[PDB]
């Protein structure tokens, strides 16, 4: 069913999709991991990497990123979107964009994805709060900063700690702080 | 004893341990608790004739805090700190003996339990730390988009050299990736310990000769003596095992440092079964957690750690568990005291420990479990009444298939903790000994 | 699940061990107990394919009881019975782990508590034994008359080499028959593990040297790997020191059998000190008890035990410390309930294990102290404030001098329990020591 | 190249290192402290296929500061830093090979000097450490009050076995405290390194026998092979010595950090003679300072160190020295950029290493001497002509007799800077050597 | 102090070593001199009481020149001797010691240079020599009529052990004959030191399997301690490796002749990388010159070097370069000091060390390259900005053509430092990926 497809991954030409829409229709040839990269040249690490935010695209046609969130989109967030595997389909899109709107240094939504996993997760969003990574990090202190009682171990978090300008919830609840 | 809460702006190294402390009434509560702090170290001011000449200031355990328990009667939270040089590099033996040695049952308050222990980066970084890190050992298994599949031989007993090697190679070539000894199967008189080590070992190479996947077993090498764990340990990297399991708590800490030691000496993988453990973490009012033993054992290094799983359980003891398995894959964790983790603990990159749950489930628990221990973490079956009633090699196929569609399915963005029977339904389609997997339980728990 | 109480004869070897046992409600007793009987071994009995084809009934781990305790809600002491075959020779570790290692906390009782153990004389012989008995300890120690004697080097910390040689020098001199250094005075970065041995071994040297008596300092040897662990008995060997001391529970019973062995090796005495065993042993629903660490301590051998005091204590309570404390001595021992034995224990010549305890004591318990332990026992001093103004060489003479009379006293005749105050204050007629020591403390609690 | 003052926040581990950096000119100045930075770790982002899939940025070696030098044209300082994981626990080598290897001479720049280097106390504690500290050091020889003494045995060579050990016997029978030979006098085919060892064993054991004071003299082990240095430096342990010397910088740290792991493995003290420190840290614009070199000497685990004096040098240089000095007995220490601790260190409890002067030194320096080194050091003598024209035995005397009444100069109060001349003039009043040594030499440079 | 210029009749042994010399003005030029001639040996006729009875005239390392420089202000070349005996044999570190140990910084000169050094016929024949000669490990590798290829990995780090092992199986099997790892790769927290290898020696093996060709990683195995390196060394060769790589001045000449001497022993290839040698050999007033440690290196065997290149130097420096890099393949050797060479040294058959270049060099100085270091040497790539767009097996194929073609067109005649570049435009005229390194650069630098 292949007949030259892979001297583009051996010649490595494609921005990162074709890369992973042919090593994802190349697998159901009949070689195993231990052979796409035994010649082709491609880490079996790495293979998994792009072998999934593959899926996560496909995951991601929900929302249509309006044209703002896909232009250095194309073949970015390797390990960004490899980390995200267990967000709610609700806010795959929703990490990504806040991924993309924040710039930080590539792996630092590893931490964000399990204080949101948490979230969707209790019987019940809390009231006066919505489900979302911007809400979720400012409900993060409530169990954290808040559970705090010193200075120099609950000032850290007024920048990092709230930042949901994404909730006024949040923000009218982060007042009685300035004690 | 002035020691109550002189506030102490807690500091680095610090070693800050916590505790569970209820007393006996007709005691003041600060006064116990800076007799905690006297009772870790140079206990209660003892008068010497030097006293007067020298003031023996720099080594005071030194308790700081107090806070009533939330919901519950004549208990609250110490807070104890001890500060650098009461502990010896490379011994968790030494930490354990300095801290809770005597400080339990000092017949004044009725009941303590050491519930938390914050370990400081100057000295995380002067232990072994694990043979061989998550990473590396899914570089040492090529395992590198789903846990890791495993079931207990079955029955424990009675079923001897040709009978058990034959049995795993079976359970094995069904397609698990791993088999384990229990506990007790050590060098018995009906079963010597030599031939089921070159069974099992030939089992797993004629294994790795069909299958073309890294394949390995859970040899035991509990032992009486040191030197018949290095001798066994030794015939173990003879052959060639890529691992071995050795439990802990039982067996003492100084032989599972040498051997962790061992292990990352010959670049061996290393498997801990939490034997002996319901013994002192299951009350709630005394012994020590079971959390404590988890951090004290990503220290005296192993690569697997059994933890137990969450089927039906309370909220907040799932919330707990899920809180001390992340004690020990991230190397930055925060502090939640509803998770049970009271301190900020750095490791500065030490590649913590797999767990691995083992309870009795079945694959209709499949769609809960990579709802929860996501992708790091190895699973077992085997436990209960789970007896494939067409055979351990189908049984092992079916899961394979089980673990193969759950973990796409989680691919799939399906909500699986929400549709994974279905998915179970629809994976059973071909496989008949899925289906008969299908046949032989259910799911309907909850949704 | 139908191993309730079927009489069956209960045998010769046939390891009797007891439990005392509580529900949660909601559950038929009986059952439960034939639910620890099927924990114990081959679990519920796990349906196989063999199982149509061959019955396992070789192994079973049936118990024999169900007896309510009396003066008790929901609690009742349960008799098992595990035949053979389930125990590997050499170790104990392999009888914790067969016995309880997951059996607690299986999440349909409230609490459970290993209350006793019968070891056969089929099961005795194997192991090593203790390295010396307490024939052979008086053997090597020319101590024939009376207990011996030790106290604690205080300090804890801060008392580096000459200042922790010196100290123990005084001490030692001053008439004593032991010292023992701090339980966490492992080679700690302030006192390296090298001086200290090197200073204690000349002090005990220079000491022999002049008083003529044969003296000994019990050397801590708590180390991290095993290897440490050799190197440092060996140093202990190099220089002829005649014992160690060596904490079992932190250390593990690995490290402790090959510790032992080695003991037996080099014929060098060994001390044990129980480091948290309250972690364990103290709550009266949940643990294991001292008493069944007691005679697997005789089993992975050792000279010494730290066993405590009985002081002021509860009537019940002394006689359980006592019933424990003459189930070592003794190589053939009843069953007594309220002492805490359930069962009949032969040892068939092991040489069993001298107690000794540490409490809060001064000399007004001299008197008692002996009462209560007789002759085959060491003494210790130096725990809480007990700093003897006049001077530590000082005190050891006024102690020295203390039992000397007090074991002369009892062999007068003289009812030591009832006349021991004035035997020790008539004593101190000539020695101004233990006239301090009468002027610093009382007796008038009872007659 | 973005890393020129990113101002970072500059953390508690982060290996915080500084230069003194000149460029060629041409050069904008933070685009070569970037270069620096870039060459430290991963070169100036070498381009790679996964740049554009994983952003590289977990191990940037990180500069943040620039400010140029007061009193100088064309340089500055730049402070580096680097995070935790680009160095091994155990090594020496690897942080001098991570952090020098390759970043001098790279042809973009005139000249640079590693000047300064602050050691985190999360890798501080993970290294061996000295063998035993100055306490230890002065618990194994019992001298208390005062500095120690020494001389170097002359001539250098032609002064074969009996002449050289006998020669060392008067010397120590003197009164010295200890009589180590030069670097040039390893195994050298005019003298054996056999009987060399045999006959100063044997002299220090006479002299000890005769005068009652612990004594020793340096034993040079450097060796050609590990094997041989080792074989060579095991003689002295049989023999019973209390010190070996061995020069770090030639012999090389790798064979120095194992020497010296058995040095403490055996309990010998330790000597390090600073053998070519002249051809790298010499010029004032290029090499490494002497003060980084001994903290790395610290880190590696020596007892004693030659640190060179003060005797009419630069008063700049003299504080530095000083400076220095003290960066190896406190621990904790601030920053003065005139003396040279740049950065606050810690050291969590590493007993430092002993400093020890040789230059041209006679005994009217001798009131100078414990007038820098305050008591903590050791003191040398026979450099230059400084020939007793009586003999070594009496000169050594008087040296003792000098630094002995001196010592009690300190103790009398007397400002011994002004006054030591006179103090030793009142000293020779009955020993005719020290008159002699009044006559042959002088101290009239300043008040 | 008379050594001045006493001419000597310098002789056959008489290691007659050179300096390039700078006074501080206000000092006469011989007697400067002699002072580093007394510094030598014996320091400046110290004084004795045997001095008139023997006189000390065996020993003395007299000099015999004094040449100003042609072209410099105050800067002339002494000619310094030392006889035989102030040398141990089998060590470099003795002969470091004694020549350059304190001679330098001695505060009368401004500065002072070791330049040069002669080795004795009677002296260079008792050492060990390198482990293989030229000749040797060409008939271990079977390469005999190219140069040898080889290029860094790069990324330096966060490559861990599966992408650090599957990424040198593109860089070997693309037809290179050599990988090696930067000294910046010891046992780190972010990837182990023993996995690596595991990885490593697997890809080496395979490569063996489908290339046919001897194929090699250059290992490293610079360690803390020296049971440490000859351990992990220990395992390469057990997993057969022919070559392993070790820094010779960060870690000392005793573990490096060791090291060799371990080589030797089981017949293994030995590399050597010149790290830190910029700290020492930049200046041209002060230090040692690199000329001194190859010849040095060469006796403290290693079978190869990096040696750096001349890309576009400074013809004087150029010529420099090639004086000591004739100092090691030749056995007789003439004098030039236009070369570097100051005195003719011969070397009685050592089978002298391969240089390797590793600089900012691509496949366009290949050309050049051939012409400069004829066929007996080995050429690296990967330093700087030379990522293949693309990839690193297409780059290795093309790199290994280029020198293939360029060792033709040498052989045909054609004098390639003039059509070299042309030759590489025909060669790349059916590669692609010669055709895209032919794109990717130039070298239009000159004729």
């Amino acid at each position: 069913e292949r007949q030259e497809l892979l001297g583009q991954l051996r010649r490595k030409e494609g921005r990162w999709l074709a890369w992973a829409r042919a090593c994802q229709t190349l697998l159901k040839n009949g070689l195993n991991p231990q052979t796409l990269f035994e010649a082709t040249g491609f880490e079996p690490i790495q293979q998994n990497q792009i072998t999934v935010a593959m899926q996560v695209y496909d995951s991601i046609l929900r929302q249509d990123p309006p044209a703002h969130v896909r232009e250095t989109y194309q073949e970015w967030g390797s390990d960004l979107l490899y980390e995200l595997r267990e967000l709610d389909q609700e806010q795959r899109s929703l990490c990504a964009q806040l991924a993309l709107e924040r710039k930080l240094d590539a792996d630092q939504i590893r931490e964000v994805a399990k204080a949101t996993k948490d979230f969707c997760r209790l019987p019940k969003q809390p009231e006066n709060f919505d489900r979302h990574p911007g809400d979720a990090v400012a409900h993060q202190c409530w169990r954290l900063a808040q559970e705090r009682t010193d200075l120099t171990e609950r000032s850290r978090l007024i920048a990092r700690g709230l930042q949901f300008a994404q909730s006024a919830g949040a923000r009218a609840l982060i007042e009685a702080l300035l004690l | 004893l002035t020691y109550y809460t002189p506030d102490y702006t807690p500091k680095d190294t610090d070693l800050l341990a916590a505790f569970r402390f209820s007393p006996q009434p007709g005691v003041p509560a600060p006064e116990a608790g800076a007799a905690i702090a006297a009772e870790s170290s140079t206990g209660t001011w003892t008068t010497v004739w030097t006293d007067l000449l020298t003031d023996m200031d720099r080594y005071d355990g030194k308790c700081y805090h107090i806070e009533p328990v939330q919901g519950e009667e004549n208990s609250y939270f110490a807070f104890i700190a001890d500060p650098l040089d009461l502990f010896e590099e490379g011994s968790v033996t030494n930490i354990l003996t300095s801290i809770v040695g005597n400080v339990f049952g000092f017949k004044a308050i009725r009941s303590l339990r050491l519930e938390d222990i914050r370990f400081p980066v100057a000295l995380v970084k002067t232990f072994q730390g694990p043979p061989h890190g998550i990473q590396v050992e899914r570089d040492l298994l090529n395992k590198y988009g789903r846990p890791m599949l495993g079931c207990t031989i079955k029955p424990k007993l009675g079923l001897s050299a040709k009978n058990y090697g034959r049995a795993v190679y079976e359970c094995l070539r069904g397609g698990l990736d791993f088999t384990k000894d229990d506990e007790n199967i050590n060098s018995q008189p009906f079963q010597r310990w030599r031939d089921r080590f070159l069974f099992v070992a030939d089992a797993i190479h004629k294994s790795q000769a069909e299958t073309g996947e890294i394949k390995g077993h859970y040899l035991n090498v509990t032992a009486p003596t040191c030197e018949e764990m290095m001798k066994r340990a030794e015939f173990a990297k003879e052959l060639g095992m890529p691992i071995i399991m050795h439990d802990f708590l039982t067996a003492g800490f100084t032989a599972n440092t040498t051997l962790a030691k061992w292990c990352r000496d010959n670049g061996v993988l290393l498997h801990i079964h939490r034997a002996m453990h319901a013994v002192i973490d299951r009350q709630r009012n005394h012994g020590i957690h079971f959390r404590v033993l988890a951090k004290c054992l990503r220290l005296s290094g192993g690569d697997h750690l059994h933890s137990g799983t969450v089927v039906g359980k309370l909220e907040g003891d799932k919330a707990s568990t899920l809180g001390f398995v992340d004690l020990m894959r991230e190397d930055h964790i925060e502090a939640d005291r509803s998770r049970g983790v009271f301190f900020t603990q750095d490791w500065a990159s030490m590649p913590g420990v797999l767990p691995v749950a083992s309870g009795g489930i079945h694959v209709w628990h499949m769609p809960a479990l990579v709802e929860i221990f996501g992708d790091d973490s190895v699973l077992q079956f085997g436990g209960g009444t789970l007896g494939h009633p067409w055979g351990n090699a189908p049984g092992a196929t079916a899961n394979r298939v089980a673990l193969e569609a759950c973990v796409q399915a989680r691919n799939e963005g399906r909500d699986l903790y929400r549709e994974g029977g279905d998915i179970l339904r629809e994976a059973g389609k071909w496989s008949p000994e899925l289906a008969a997997a299908l046949d032989l339980w259910k799911e309907i728990k909850f949704e």
